[PDB]
């Protein structure tokens, strides 16, 4: 009943030394009978990254709407959209449906491409804004992600041990959630490079 | 409802409105809400004329039965009983009393028991839907130790305010005087008390 | 959240704690609830975080384009009156609580607005599910005729009630100060009480440490020449 | 209408050791938004080297501790002085919840000691009566945040050995008292930052053959 | 949970699964939903954990003292009767309860499923719990009166594998249970993250999904 | 309706559609097929409300057929499967949604391959080697996890299909009276009249 | 199941270096009525306990009499009634709690928030808290209803923990005390003027003040306050 | 449980009984036996909630069992199912009603006639011909009114109880999982093992 | 709420208490609730602040347009505007007003407008939930052509009990004054009020 739990799923971000990472689980479901193993749920529109967790439907939505409409800015500007200005649409585009939301929990996450500077958000379904200097986490185990994150989490951590460390944070989470897990991948962002796993866990 | 109980110099007066309503309907006109449970114990009652009757009813049973025991029962004895069976049925009951009495050491006494059971003795006491337009009048205007006279003035004019405002009460005001001289009623017609 | 407010000698101040939940979750431990208005109109948030948000943002754009059009300062009895009708337009539907304070050209000023649109003026106000907890110093301490410095302790100390006491609010201290004649001055993170405590363990894994499927390079870059 | 329930907020963490075991639990009482207590015991010393803690609804919670050292005291008188075991104990508790399976004791209980073969046990329960024997165990607000953290950190779940690539797993080495503490700390550090029921105080109790020894460690109090 | 039974040439096999929920929280990775009455007598667990629990210790005290007073072993019949009328006592109170009772007794093997309605059901194969539609799928089309006690263990853990795969409240590891004439065997804990990758590549199967 | 069964093989798709359509208590028809023809390449079976199901595919239909004659060109599968979520997800919002669960099986004749889309009411699409829609896929999806190869051949597609409708017919309640199976692949859509 | 008719409003209390401070208006207000202004509802048993009771006045008179019972039958066959064997406030609040816990496991609470304070013959402080739940916890600072939200933030600027009670003296407990009972006539709208202070010290033993009266209030500033937003006359 | 029929022919009381067990949305069992022997030539079959209708079954074969060897006589049908209609009626106004129904067949030895009487929950008996419980009636009925004579042989009964089944398997949502048939005449009670 | 306003010999006072609840938390207890709408027309409010203020915001917009146009208006006028809106949006609204103005042809008036947007012409009004503890006192009491000092002295004990009684009243009495000689503004506090 509980549109933001029907299909399950998980997102988490971290900022580490001039680099970013985000992830997600690849499950779908339709409550407890599992449906698909791939539904990726991280997208980019040029060098930013969007994460979102909720009703599959709006995050599909979602994503096609960000696509169209950072299409036109990059057509009307000639120049890519960057995280700050991005985070601002998904906030406007998010509350304009303040009465007929969204059921969803998106998270950004990217690289300044002139100020150089590592840069992730999350929403509220609604468009409040949470912009944190750690993690961001998003999901129906999003407080065992917390729990995570808290514990694991440290500052200034290199792009290759950045990658342990979101991935237990994920990982562990999602094997005490029952909606959450059936694959993961991990993004890793660099200033001019990105790189992106696909990690081994339990399926069940 | 209209009710009220007033102490004075010689002892205490009781009143009361005579109006019952079945909704808007008046059930009866010329109602008698002021009940003997002892020679000079009486009671005001208020809420579901059942369940006030039937507390009333049982109050005089063990009221009569204490005094072939114990002798004459105080006020406060009284009142206690009346607590007891709203406090200990408070959640089938809906009775609001007023006991009132008259001994020769402790004079006149009056005790208001509430919704709860609560008891609370006071100089003067009010109650029923009557009451609230009469909170302002009746504070502004009691003084302890008043005369025979003044005090049926008092109850006469705070009745007289209530009856005006609530439609729930009216119909003629009855009292009751308890002193050592004995026993008095009093009654007091529309064409009366309607014209102060 | 626990928001105040509190006039002085020769301006307002305003101050807030930077707790937001989701919950018994705290959702953001450094949350920003003192919003601009106009460069000296400043309003603090309670309730709906999105709706403080944009609601602020939408009367300060209209203030903005007004002050423009009219060649004026803006007053805050412009922003209070927009608001105020904006809200009650939406049956508190759009929970924003919100403390509204400012100096314009007639003065320094202080209100209070709720969710349906009714509003309230003050010397001294507290909003949020930290607001009795903060009401209690401020019924302790206010007097009149406070200068800067006691009503910035006076604001921070009703604060900190709130941070200690109330469950919904906690972490640090926001406050901004607008003083008449003067730029208004925004202090983020006034106070800082509540810095975490060293761990005693370091959770960094060995390097290999998660079992990895594939690998495959991201293309970000646009489309190529040649 | 009455409601016979309540929420007193708080959590608890269970850890058996190889020849140790620790609960642990916050000191902070709670009604809705408001702060009852700071510090207020919420794990107990039971007699025969046992400790325990109920969380959840408070007053359930001191109920059912009370009536589980009531028995202790007459399995002792009823069964000449004999020393009540940690496995014994747990089965005493499961009977003493499923006495209100119709009006359940609404909490989450742990007890914690040592078995016959002086090895660390943890035991836990749900508020109907379910119970099982654990490594690691946290219960009540914060649950939910620091299980994860301790299937990682203390059976080294998702932990493979460098170089292998996920072939080979971490294996599993025992912990020591101080290393299980910081641990404890940690995730009590971590649970107070993102829940609100949880802060003011740490009350660790540890068990070990020699006895039940406390620590107390300070939290963030806002 | 999933749980499965079935009766074949050689006895009884009994798997289930180890995950317990609280919505959709994991609270217990490896809790054993099989209980030990007697040597020749075990029970599944499917429902409220604590029901499960109380009764089926309950069971088993009745068990014992009918071996006491008797001089001899209860049969599956009557055991699987007993609880059914524990059931009907509190029947309507709310309680939750889906389990088998599997045994050796003189008649050969017994399977007999029994819920909290009272229902007593026998036959040669059961499956209780979220995943029971999964498990079935995998033994319906396997399954034999013919089946080796290598094959039949294989069977039971494959469909309990299934089960815990697509039901989210499925899952953890695999117990494995065989019961003799000479009385139950326990054929181990199976972790479903080592077991899911060793049947892919062994069997070939869940070829959707990558590995 | 009722049960609605899909699989992408080697070289084709099969859809299976139940036959039952129940009005009260009484089975109406055992005969109904649960399909309509987008266009040549390309096959969509429904399962949903009363009624809504008939008329979102015809308007479906309609819209496709539209397209191609305006274009002289058929749509990929992908395409037409996408315009098929819009729809819907459009629909989830509107006064009265339509209750419509579809399975999209095409050929893909510029890729060569077949390819097999699952959408639920809400506009939840998924690719799939295999789907279904209600509570088939508890009965189905274990034996299609362990019987499943991509390199299939269609002939081996039709028997484990076969054994994925004996289990419904052994452990689900109600009688959907059989199914109409059909095959879509290079040479277009026919009928398996046989099952 | 019930509905309280006749409520009390806050107690408040703290412990300080020799004893503890209990304290509660005089106010029995029927819904917004403020009916009854002579209430006690600080209620000494002995001279080394008060127990303050919030909520419903009708269990209050009767939780009131079990405890003038508990003190008659604490006498009988009792020499030491006055001395070793006489009542502590422990004793005093393990019943009530029993009784509170009891009721609700019922389904019929006494419908009451209870603090007791005292001292016990060690000479040290006792003060906990007990309500309709059976709820049970003890702090250096303590309140009821609306004075948990106003009161405890005064009082624990003054003891924040364990630590601060020998530090902090009567004089300053009672001004503390005094402070929180004004501000709680300011902001509770079934609050009154009129109140009653107890202090029970190691010492000097009970002291019982009636009919004490919020003084010292601001209300002048209110004359500068006009309209609500843009009026100015 | 779902569908329990019931014909009265010449010499002999057929009852056909559904063999389907349902709990949730899974199909536990497809050779469950509705019925109990009441004595030699008595036979009750019986549907309603689930474990009432057993336990209730039970506990009247028990009372007619006791009854049997106290007298070390057969009660007759009609005295059979008075006492079981009783036993519903008193039941129906307990705290926790018995939601059970039943058709009792039986040989009156004494007068050498079938008899068949059906009983719902409630206690309302009546003598007939042939009956029917729950849906069952209102598919079946219009045949037995059409071809039913009380001159039937036992094979003519059963050919007439197998186009009732067939009428059932075709327009009934539910697969009932085919029925287990018995007959109870002189001679005794016995089932027909192929049907 | 407690409000009143009352015609005497020179003009009319508007009274009101200072209180403004959320439950039982006193969220202002320094609340103006006597709002102008015109120079010489001022309005008591009760019920929902938010409705009451929109409406009072409204009308003082109409009534300043009406004034650029047609002169200064009647409070008859003023009294029709609150009408037309409190009637017409009846079913979204909680607002109890009564309205007060000077005029040097009609002197003062006084006009109540209860919560169905029914309009009543008298020489007092009474409103909010304190008023319904002092319809006694003030139907006693109140006498046509009273002075200024007889008129404050009338409100002012009044609302007095009114405070007394009411949870939902109180703080300080502000009073508005309305004659020729222009427009007063008097404030009471607790400590002169409460001996009364
Ligand atoms: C205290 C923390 C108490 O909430 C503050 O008021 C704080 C105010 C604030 C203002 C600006 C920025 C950050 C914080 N409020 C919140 O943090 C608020 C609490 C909350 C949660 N649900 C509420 C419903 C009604 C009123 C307050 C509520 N947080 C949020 O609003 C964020 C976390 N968003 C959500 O929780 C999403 N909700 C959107 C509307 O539909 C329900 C869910
Ligand atoms: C599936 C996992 C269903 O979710 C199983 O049936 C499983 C069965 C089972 C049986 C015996 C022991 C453990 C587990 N059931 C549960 O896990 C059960 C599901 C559940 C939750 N609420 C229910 C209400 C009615 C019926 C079932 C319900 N969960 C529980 O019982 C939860 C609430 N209890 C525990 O997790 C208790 N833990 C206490 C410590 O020991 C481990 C179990
Ligand atoms: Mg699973
Ligand atoms: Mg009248
Ligand atoms: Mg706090
Ligand atoms: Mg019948």
């Amino acid at each position: 009943s509980d549109p933001s739990s029907i299909n399950g799923g998980i997102v988490v971000a971290m900022t580490g030394k001039d680099c970013v990472a985000i992830a997600c689980d690849l499950r779908l479901g339709s409550q407890s009978l599992g449906v698909s193993n791939k539904f990726e749920k991280i997208f980019h529109y040029g060098h930013v990254f969007l994460g979102i967790t909720g009703l599959a439907t709006d995050v599909t939505t979602l994503n096609e709407m960000f696509r169209y409409k950072t299409n036109l800015y990059k057509l009307k500007e000639e120049r890519a959209i960057e995280p700050e200005t991005f985070t601002q649409l998904v906030s406007s585009s998010l509350y304009e449906r303040r009465f007929g939301p969204y059921f969803v929990g998106p998270v950004v996450a990217g690289i300044n491409s002139k100020s150089g500077k590592p840069f992730i958000a999350g929403f509220d379904l609604i468009g409040c804004i949470d912009e944190a200097k750690d993690f961001i986490v998003s999901g129906t185990a999003s407080d065992q992600l917390f729990g995570m994150c808290e514990s694991l989490y440290e500052p200034n951590l290199e792009p290759e041990d950045l990658f342990e460390t979101i991935s237990q944070a994920l990982l562990n989470a999602a094997d005490r959630d029952a909606l959450s897990g059936w694959g993961a991948v991990v993004y890793i962002i660099k200033k001019d490079e990105v790189v992106k796993r696909y990690l081994k866990m339990r399926q069940d | 409802t209209s009710i009220m109980a007033v102490t004075f110099k010689d002892g205490v007066i009781l009143g009361a409105d005579s109006r019952t309503t079945t909704g808007a309907y008046i059930a009866n006109r010329v109602t008698d809400k002021l009940t003997r449970v002892h020679d000079k114990i009486w009671c005001c009652r208020s809420g579901s004329a059942a369940d006030t009757q039937a507390i009333a009813d049982i109050v005089q049973y063990h009221l009569e039965l204490y005094t072939s025991q114990y002798g004459t029962p105080s006020t406060e004895t009284a009142a206690s009983v009346f607590k007891e069976l709203c406090y200990e049925n408070k959640d089938n009951l809906t009775a609001g009393i007023i006991v009132a009495g008259y001994d020769d050491k402790n004079k006149g006494e009056v005790y208001t028991i509430p919704l709860g059971g609560s008891v609370h003795k006071l100089p003067y006491a009010i109650a029923g839907s009557g009451s609230t337009f009469i909170y302002g009048y009746c504070d502004k205007n009691f003084r302890e130790n008043m005369s025979k006279e003044e005090t049926v003035d008092f109850i006469k004019h705070s009745l007289s305010q209530a009856i005006k405002w609530d439609g729930s009460s009216g119909g003629v005001i009855r009292m009751v005087v308890l002193t050592a001289a004995g026993v008095e009623r009093l009654i007091f017609y529309p064409d009366e008390y309607e014209q102060l | 959240t626990t928001i105040v407010g509190v006039k002085f000698n020769n301006g307002v101040v305003i101050a807030a704690d930077t707790r937001s939940t989701q919950g018994p979750i705290v959702a953001d431990k450094n949350c920003a609830k003192l919003h601009r208005i106009s460069p000296k109109i400043w309003c603090a948030g309670a309730g709906t975080a999105a709706d403080t948000e944009a609601v602020t943002q939408l009367i300060g754009s209209n203030i903005e384009l007004h002050s423009l059009y009219t060649s004026r300062e803006p007053r805050v009895v412009s922003a209070l009156q927009m608001l105020k009708q904006h809200l009650f337009k939406y049956q508190g539907h759009i929970g924003a609580y919100l403390i509204v304070a400012g100096v314009d050209p007639t003065g320094s000023h202080l209100f209070s607005i709720h969710a349906h649109g009714s509003t309230d003026v003050g010397y001294y106000l507290s909003l949020g599910s930290g607001s009795l907890a903060a009401m209690a110093v401020l019924e302790s301490h206010w007097k009149q005729d406070l200068t800067k410095e006691e009503a910035i302790k006076l604001a921070s100390d009703a604060i900190q009630a709130g941070i200690w006491n109330d469950l919904g609010s906690g972490s640090n201290v926001d406050v901004c100060v607008m003083e008449i004649g003067k730029d208004a001055e925004y202090l983020r993170n006034y106070l800082t009480p509540n810095v975490r405590e060293e761990k005693q363990k370091s959770y960094k894994f060995p390097r290999g440490t998660t079992a990895v499927l594939k690998e495959s390079i991201v293309n970000i870059c646009d489309i190529q020449e040649e | 209408q009455f409601n016979p329930y309540g929420d007193n907020g708080g959590t608890i963490l269970g850890i058996a050791g190889e020849d140790f075991a620790v609960l642990a639990g916050d000191t902070r009482n709670i009604t809705d938004y408001s702060i009852n207590s700071r510090y207020e015991p919420k794990v107990f010393d039971c007699g025969d080297n046992i400790v325990m803690s109920a969380n959840g609804f408070a007053a359930d919670g001191d109920a059912l501790v009370k009536r589980f050292k009531n028995s202790v005291k007459w399995y002792h008188f009823d069964h000449n002085d004999k020393k009540l075991s940690i496995n014994s104990a747990a089965r005493n508790i499961q009977h003493l919840l499923y006495s209100r399976r119709f009006f359940p004791y609404y909490v989450y209980n742990i007890i914690a000691g040592l078995d016959e073969d002086g090895k660390g046990a943890v035991y836990s329960f749900d508020p109907v009566g379910s119970y099982q024997r654990e490594q690691c165990r946290a219960g009540g607000a914060a649950a939910s945040l620091i299980m994860p953290f301790l299937d990682n950190q203390v059976n080294f779940k998702n932990q493979y050995e460098p170089g292998t690539n996920g072939k080979v797993k971490k294996p599993l080495k025992y912990l020591s008292v101080e290393e299980v503490i910081k641990l404890v700390r940690d995730s009590f550090t971590s649970a107070t930052e993102r829940h609100i029921q949880v802060g003011d105080g740490l009350e660790i109790l540890i068990v070990t053959k020699d006895g039940v020894r406390k620590e107390f460690y300070e939290l963030k109090r806002d | 949970t999933t749980t499965l039974a079935f009766k074949f040439q050689h006895g009884v096999i009994a798997a289930v699964d180890s995950r317990a929920s609280a919505g959709s929280y994991i609270s217990a990775l490896r809790v054993n939903k099989v209980i030990e009455i007697n040597p020749y007598l075990l029970g599944t667990m499917s429902g409220c954990a604590a029901d499960c629990q109380y009764w089926e210790r309950l069971l088993a005290k009745e068990c014992r003292l009918y071996y006491l007073r008797n001089g001899e072993r209860i049969s599956v019949s009557a055991a699987s009767k007993l609880l059914s009328n524990m059931m009907c006592q509190y029947r309507g109170m709310g309680l939750s309860m889906g389990s088998m009772i599997c045994g050796w007794d003189k008649k050969g093997p017994g399977l007999y499923y029994v819920d909290e309605h009272g229902t007593r059901l026998s036959g040669n194969m059961f499956s209780t719990g979220s995943g029971n539609t999964y498990a079935y799928g995998v033994l319906d089309s396997n399954y034999k009166w013919d089946l080796s006690v290598e094959d039949a263990l294989y069977l039971g853990k494959r469909s309990i594998l299934a089960a815990a795969h697509r039901d989210a409240y499925s899952g953890g590891s695999v117990n494995l249970y065989h019961v003799t004439e000479d009385g139950w065997i326990y054929h181990g804990n199976h972790d479903v993250g080592e077991l899911f990758w060793k049947v892919k590549e062994e069997e070939g199967s869940f070829n959707n999904v990558i590995g | 309706m009722d049960i609605i069964l899909g699989i992408r093989v080697q070289d084709s798709v099969i859809l299976a559609s139940s036959k039952a359509v129940t009005r009260g208590i009484s089975v109406l028809k055992d005969s109904d097929d649960k399909t309509r023809q987008l266009s040549p390449h390309t096959l969509m079976s429904f399962a949903g409300e009363a009624g809504d199901t008939v008329q979102f595919a015809e308007y479906i239909q309609a819209n496709i057929q539209l397209y191609s004659i305006r274009e002289d060109y058929e749509l990929s599968p992908q395409a037409v499967s996408s315009f098929v979520r819009q729809e819907l997800a459009k629909s989830i919002r509107s006064r009265r949604p339509y209750q419509v669960n579809v399975l999209i099986g095409g050929y893909d004749k510029k890729k060569n391959k077949p390819e097999l889309y699952q959408i639920d009411y809400l506009g939840t699409k998924v690719e799939l080697p295999y789907g279904a829609h209600g509570y088939s896929g508890f009965y189905t999806f274990s034996l299609l996890d362990h019987h499943y190869r991509p390199d299939m051949t269609t002939e081996e597609g039709l028997d484990l299909l076969k054994l994925c409708v004996q289990e419904l017919e052994k452990r689900m309640p109600m009688d959907f009276k059989g199914v109409i199976v059909k095959i879509v692949d290079k040479d277009g859509i026919r009928q398996v009249d046989d099952f | 199941t019930q509905q309280p008719i006749v409520t009390g409003t806050s107690v408040i209390s703290m412990k300080y270096d020799n004893g503890v401070i209990i304290a509660a208006d005089n106010l029995g207000s029927y819904g917004s009525l403020l009916r009854f202004n002579g209430v006690e509802r600080l209620i000494p048993v002995g001279d080394n306990t008060v127990v303050g009771i919030s909520g419903d006045i009708s269990d209050m008179q009767h939780i009131e009499r079990l405890l003038k019972d508990l003190v008659t039958e604490n006498a009988y066959d009792n020499p030491l009634a006055d001395a070793e064997e006489a009542l502590e406030p422990s004793y005093i609040f393990e019943y009530l709690a029993t009784v509170m816990y009891q009721r609700r496991s019922k389904m019929n609470p006494l419908w009451n928030a209870i603090i007791v304070a005292g001292v016990q013959s060690n000479g040290d402080q006792f003060l906990r808290y007990v309500n309709l739940l059976g709820v049970t916890y003890s702090s250096p600072t303590l309140a009821t209803g609306f004075g948990a939200h106003m009161a405890n933030p005064l009082l624990r600027k003054v003891v924040d923990r364990e630590s601060d009670i020998p530090k902090t003296t009567v004089q300053v407990a009672e001004e503390a005390i005094v402070n929180a009972m004004r501000v709680l006539y300011y902001r509770d709208a079934r609050s009154s003027r009129n109140f009653s202070l107890a202090i029970i010290d190691k010492n000097t033993g009970l002291t019982f003040k009636k009919n004490l009266q919020v003084e010292n209030m601001k209300w002048d500033f209110a004359k500068d306050i006009k309209g609500y937003g843009t009026q100015k006359i």
